[PDB]
């Protein structure tokens, strides 16, 4: 669903 | 192959980018979409978590990365059918740009 960056 | 918006009843939305709001101290919501018009690959992923402290330019380097799109290929990312500067925070552009479901809509292009 969510793509979270580092 | 539809607006993330058109796509969903707003309560939907805002009771999302709200939980994300609760969920998340220093995070932001990001819908990605691509330009109707424009010829590069349409990203697999829409919703992006992007950090407090991510700038643009970083963040297109990430959607870069995404759908990767080489070097010579160039891409563009508009808030508000606007170019933002490349240099500024993402934060920023949210708490200037978002939307009144909560996320802060871009598109990209380049063609």
């Amino acid at each position: 669903s969510w793509q979270a960056i580092q | 192959k539809s607006t993330f918006k058109s796509e969903y009843p707003f309560e939907k939305r805002k009771a999302e980018s709200e939980r994300i709001a609760d969920r998340f101290k220093n995070r932001i919501p990001v819908i990605c979409e691509k330009a109707e018009k424009s010829d590069i690959p349409e990203i697999d992923k829409r919703k992006y978590l992007v950090p407090a402290d991510l700038t643009v330019g970083q963040f297109v380097y990430v959607i870069r990365k995404r759908i990767m799109l080489p070097p010579e290929k160039a891409i563009f990312i508009f808030v508000n059918d606007t170019l933002p500067p490349t240099a500024a925070l993402m934060s920023a552009i949210y708490q200037e740009h978002k939307d009144k479901d909560g996320f802060l809509y871009v598109t990209y292009s380049g063609e």
